């Protein structure tokens, strides 16, 4: 019907273009540039099928999907394959499949069908999404997954920050919850993990965190004009070769991304697709100021690539296609 | 139902504007930290080594410290100026090698820059440096102690290999403070691979420099003082038929019964802490570790056998519970009859009627029978409160690591069951009253002092912090009685003969412990003595000397505070010139 945000499109085709680009240096290795352009390929044509469908049927399949991805999460820990430390993939050769994006998109629309009724503000308000939420976080923490776990949590939290906003209560208890788990953990943790742990808060600890400070002395290389990784360092290939002046060009249309995100999450009318366009616009944002957080030694250290930029046979086509529920949610926030 | 989201809206763009902000942080105030000469120059970090703080006594005499250790290493075998490094080494030849090789280790400082000039800087000739620790005035082992690297248990705690661990009993205690922070820098390196400019990313800290409340000349006086009790101990060993057994096993202290520092520790067979810190791996030091003696451990801090030394504390709690007054009547008789055994005394014929002042000077055992004999069984448990309030169970509180002093109450010997017996024999110290020289020290420093009960440590100011000594004092109401018998013992006990003639008013008393093994005329050799009684104008000094199984410690012991006390007052010798 041509009705959609073309701004939002042109946003996101902006930054993939870099993308590949900034791939060209990162990467260079031509049987990946083309593992990356069929994924692309298979990630235009993903959210192309998906508009076949209607707001409706979307919302159906909220609990299919939830309870489908909790199935996977749950059988990921016996028939998935270990690539650093953690069994979270499926690959029975040419395909290419993680659980959690599944997860993620699938606990989107089952905590915003659920919360369209009213919560229990008193004590049942952290009932309902936390009985949703530690399912999900429990069947990642024993891969183990910390950076996946923390986008889940995020996002449950921006879903409950739109319609719970327990503000007094909320606060106060995130700060007893922040003091009593790590006088838990603290005494029982081993010296092993006790070190590791401080590392990770402290980067100067040259044996595992050497290329992870190297980051920060490569970004800064240039200005107005070997690294670990190609997928967990995009941006430090990128900062580093495009100087300053380019790295706020970047900054730019990614606060651009996040805000038309935020944006056609307020013309939407139904409380349904305030919460899921704005999970997913927290879930997105989330990813990015801690991947450059880590890359530019302000964020710990937590394993999650940059979209948009990342090397990912499977994420890239899972962000286009949470890209492209969002432009169904958006066409459809009139009719029923 | 909006308003929620336009905060999200602006915190994602906050997040992003710090993040830009970080960004140019690095990029604009930091380039001149990060330039590359214009050219494809590659970025080297390399972390800095930590610079291990300097263990110091007090008048500023280094005990410990690092520097740099230079060796010539050389592979291929090129003339370079032979002719004038022959004679300067004192090779004559180049003895050629295949693999890398050291010629002249320790460069000294003189060498050096004679060296560096025919270095050249060329291929084959190189000057590597190395970090090691360097005790310029090594100080005993078990005391001091020494420096390994990194275990592998160690490694896993965060600790690179090229940190030093110290096992030893003062550097372990200090190792928390002396430790430094290793840095980490990284240096531009050009397409030729040179060094170009230095950049400091973690400044270093140079670790701690603690003052120790020891004295380095006191300190070479006890370890000296240890050998020629073994001149003493096979003399008396010798009158026995016992093998001379020069092994010299035993320790000292000397420490300040005022202000609670310890001035001269030492212990035998002590080491060379130099041993395991320079040389990588020293075969020597192996074998100290699998010893059949114990050549590591300090024998102040272990559990020994008092004997007539813990009879100074039996008075005292028969003194505070009100037992004897300080004018009671005992005759010093030869035997005396508990009731089922003779309890003998070191003497062998009637001494004479004995006071309390009489019965400490002279070290009479049967005045303890008979004055315990009233009340064996109460006593004991009485004992131990007053022997505890003294210093002699609980803890001295000195840095190094320290043996548990058991002493003997009803309630531990139930857990262990108990005899009347056994009170008479726990009086002297028979009845396994285990204690150690350095609490030993501090029993006398309270008695020295008539109350204060000062806390033991080595430590007189670490950095530039001083370590203010933490007091306590016990409730004693005739402190002068003790006094007056432990100088009674020095002006007509038995260290008449060593103390008597002696310049400084000494006070003190003997001890010999018959050991459980065999009881075969080898006893543990002891001695207390603390300094001025009369107010001379000498500082004050308390010195105790332990000797295992050295035997007669009016002769082994006796003789060796003698010497420290000579070296801590400067008493002279035959020195008529």
């Amino acid at each position: 019907w041509l009705a959609y945000d073309w701004g939002l499109v042109f946003l996101v085709a902006a930054i993939v273009a870099l993308g590949f680009v900034n791939l060209g240096s990162a990467a260079p290795d031509p049987v990946l540039l083309y593992r990356q352009s069929v994924a692309l390929g298979l990630g235009l044509l993903l959210a192309f099928l998906l508009q076949f469908l209607s707001r409706r049927r979307l919302f159906g399949l909220a609990y299919p999907l939830y309870g489908a991805s909790l199935l996977l999460l749950a059988l990921v820990l016996v028939v998935g394959r270990e690539i650093n430390g953690a069994r979270a993939w499926f690959v029975l050769g040419p395909l290419q499949f993680q659980p959690l994006e599944l997860a993620k998109l699938g606990l989107l629309l089952a905590l915003a069908k659920a919360l369209e009724g009213r919560p229990i503000a008193r004590v049942w308000d952290y009932a309902l999404p936390a009985l949703l939420t530690l399912p999900v976080v429990g069947l990642l923490l024993l891969q183990p997954d910390l950076g996946g776990a923390l986008v889940v949590l995020f996002g449950v939290f921006v879903v409950v920050f739109v319609r719970g906003l327990p503000w007094r209560h909320l606060l106060v208890g995130l700060f007893a919850l922040a003091l009593l788990v790590p006088t838990a953990v603290w005494p029982n943790l081993k010296p092993y993990q006790r070190e590791r742990v401080l590392i990770v808060l402290d980067p100067y600890r040259d044996p595992l965190g050497q290329g992870f400070q190297v980051i920060q002395s490569t970004i800064a290389i240039g200005s107005g004009g070997i690294p670990f990784r190609h997928t967990d360092f995009v941006f430090s290939v990128w900062a580093e070769e495009w100087g300053f002046v380019g790295v706020v060009g970047l900054l730019g249309l990614y606060g651009l991304l996040l805000a038309r995100l935020f944006a056609l999450a307020l013309a939407c009318p139904r409380l349904s697709d305030r919460l899921f366009l704005s999970g997913f616009a927290g879930m997105l944002g989330f990813q990015v100021v801690v991947n450059l957080g880590v890359a530019l030694g302000v964020m710990p250290v937590t394993g999650l690539t940059l979209p948009l930029f990342s090397y990912g046979g499977s994420s890239l086509i899972a962000t286009l296609a949470g890209l492209g529920l969002v432009l169904l949610v958006h066409r459809d926030r009139y009719q029923d | 139902g909006t308003g929620r989201i336009h905060a999200l809206a602006l915190f994602f763009a906050l997040a992003l504007f710090l993040l830009g902000l970080r960004a140019w942080q690095l990029q604009v105030l930091e380039y001149e930290r990060y330039a590359l000469r214009s050219q494809g120059n590659y970025l080297k970090t390399e972390d800095i080594p930590a610079p291990r703080g300097k263990i110091l006594d007090r008048k500023g005499r280094v005990l410990a410290q690092d520097r740099l250790v230079v060796d010539l290493v050389y592979t291929g075998g090129e003339v370079a100026f032979k002719e004038r490094l022959l004679p300067l080494l004192g090779l004559e030849d180049l003895p050629q090698v295949t693999e890398p090789t050291v010629l002249k280790a320790g460069v000294p400082e003189a060498l050096r820059p004679t060296l560096e000039e025919l270095t050249a800087g060329q291929k084959n000739l190189y000057l590597r440096e190395r970090i090691e620790r360097y005790y310029p005035n090594p100080i005993s082992g078990p005391v001091m102690g020494y420096v390994l690297r990194a275990n592998a248990a160690q490694v896993k705690q965060g600790y690179s290999p090229e940190e030093e661990v110290g096992q030893a009993g003062l550097e372990a205690a200090l190792e928390p403070y002396l430790r430094g922070k290793r840095g980490v820098r990284a240096v531009e390196v050009n397409v030729r691979g040179e060094r170009l400019r230095e950049t400091v990313l973690e400044e270093p800290t140079p670790g701690q420099d603690v003052v120790l409340t020891l004295d380095l000349a006191l300190q070479r006086a006890a370890e000296k003082a240890l050998e020629e009790a073994l001149a003493d101990i096979n003399a008396g060993r010798r009158l026995n038929g016992l093998p001379e057994e020069k092994q010299v096993k035993g320790a000292i202290v000397a420490l300040d019964p005022t202000t609670g520092e310890v001035l001269a520790m030492a212990s035998a067979p002590s080491f060379d802490p130099n041993l395991f810190a320079k040389r990588p791996v020293p075969e020597e030091a192996k074998a100290l570790l699998e010893d059949k003696n114990l050549p590591l451990l300090n024998r102040a801090v272990q559990p020994y056998t008092p004997g007539s030394t813990f009879k100074l504390a039996t008075s005292y709690a028969l003194l505070e519970e009100g037992y004897v007054t300080p004018a009671t009547t005992y005759r010093c008789s030869p035997y005396i009859v508990f009731g089922g055994q003779v309890r003998r005394n070191w003497a062998s014929r009637d001494m004479g009627p004995m006071t309390v002042r009489e019965a400490i000077a002279w070290s009479c055992n049967t005045w303890y029978y008979q004055a315990v004999a009233q009340d064996p069984l109460g006593f004991v448990d009485r004992l131990a409160r007053r022997a505890r309030l003294l210093g002699l169970g609980e803890a001295t509180g000195l840095e190094v690591a320290e043996k548990t002093g058991l002493l003997p109450t009803r309630a531990w010997k139930r857990e262990a069951p108990w005899y009347p017996g056994e009170t008479l024999s726990v009086a002297i110290g028979q009845g396994a009253v285990l204690a150690t020289p350095a609490q030993i020290a501090r029993m006398l420093a309270t008695i020295a002092t008539g109350g204060n009960k000062p806390a033991l440590h080595l430590v007189k100011a670490i950095g530039g912090v001083p370590v203010q000594p933490r007091w306590e004092k016990v409730p004693g109401r005739y402190w002068k009685v003790l006094q007056e018998g432990l100088r009674k013992t020095v002006s007509e006990g038995t260290a008449r003969f060593v103390l008597g003639e002696f310049p400084v008013p000494t006070g003190g008393k003997t001890g010999t412990a018959e050991t459980p093994g065999k009881r075969r005329g080898l006893e543990h050799a002891w001695y207390m003595g603390y300094g001025p009684t009369d107010g001379s104008p000498y500082p004050p000094l308390v010195v105790v000397a332990f000797f295992e199984n050295g035997g007669e410690g009016s002769r082994v012991a006796l003789p060796a505070v003698r010497k420290v006390m000579a070296a801590y007052w400067g008493i002279k010798g035959s020195l008529e010139v």
